């Protein structure tokens, strides 16, 4: 829940202390070396959010008469659409946030009437398909039809361009994993044998921390639920 | 000619040995400010030329 400047300071004080990237007073990263750190941080956040299933997000898609493929992009969102290019958007962002393009995997799709819609089921005619990992199909659009999509989400892009996201939202147990990944990227990029050995060390540290977090289940990844098939099958 | 004209026992300068060390340190730091080496490589090269 801290800004990008705190990340730059924490890198200036932790790993990357001897490196020539850091300013003279050891306060913050030098200006010309910031895009490198931003790219590395984005890659690390995507890796972690793919691994751990932290964020569960929702989006609402409204159905037009002649369209069957509904890609989930920011072009068709209310808060971000360009009136000249797209006449009518089908992704609603009225309340809050801007729906950054962060669709990794689609889990559940529910109709506007409270009825579930099967995904990727060939033998069920009333099913929804995904030709691409974020594109969604419905082959029979109807009037007054709306679908709610529950999907696994990744961290929104960090840009530091006066309009991008400054905030970093990550569990406090996984800061060292992110820092280790950034250090691995840098020391691999240096292209020397000693730096290569240091990069190997940092990558191994990243893996070990992730495996520890998996062992102790600090993100509450495991889920169970009450049995419902006992009654469906007819047992007494 | 005295000893103080060889080295003045300070990192600063005003001696042949001190200037010879400072020039090498400046060259290594010039390569170091570009993201080409780290602190350890610079220190090791400095100690080697000492």
């Amino acid at each position: 829940m801290y800004y990008i400047e705190e990340l730059f300071c924490r890198l200036a004080n932790g790993v990357l202390n001897n490196t020539g990237i850091v300013t003279d007073d050891r306060g913050d990263i030098e200006d010309d070396s910031k895009p490198f750190i931003i790219v590395a941080a984005n890659e690390a956040l995507t890796r972690l959010h793919g691994r751990f299933n932290m964020r569960n997000n929702n989006v609402v898609v409204e159905m037009q008469e002649g369209r069957t493929n509904y890609p989930l992009l920011a072009k068709y969102a209310v808060q971000s659409y360009d009136p000249n290019e797209v006449k009518c958007p089908f992704i609603m962002d009225l309340a809050g946030e801007k729906f950054a393009e962060d669709v990794i995997r689609i889990l559940e799709v529910y109709d506007d009437k409270g009825r579930r819609r099967p995904l990727n089921d060939r033998n069920n005619p009333c099913s929804l398909f995904t030709p691409r990992p974020n594109v969604l199909q419905n082959n029979a659009p109807k009037a007054w039809e709306v679908l709610n999509v529950m999907y696994q989400a990744k961290h929104p892009k960090l840009s530091t361009a006066e309009d991008g996201y400054n905030e970093i939202d990550i569990p406090d147990t996984l800061d060292p994993a992110l820092d280790a990944y950034i250090a691995y990227r840098y020391y691999t990029s240096l292209n020397t044998p000693e730096s290569s050995a240091k990069a190997a060390e940092y990558l191994s540290f990243y893996d070990s921390i992730c495996r520890e977090v998996v062992e102790y289940d600090l993100t509450s990844d495991t889920e169970v639920d009450t049995n419902t098939l006992f009654r469906k099958r007819g047992w007494r | 000619i005295t000893t103080e004209q060889l080295t003045t026992r300070e990192v600063g300068g005003s001696g042949v040995f001190d200037a010879l060390m400072q020039s090498a340190s400046n060259h290594l730091l010039a390569e170091f400010k570009n993201n080409r080496i780290t602190g350890g490589d610079y220190v090791k090269a400095y100690i080697a030329t000492m």
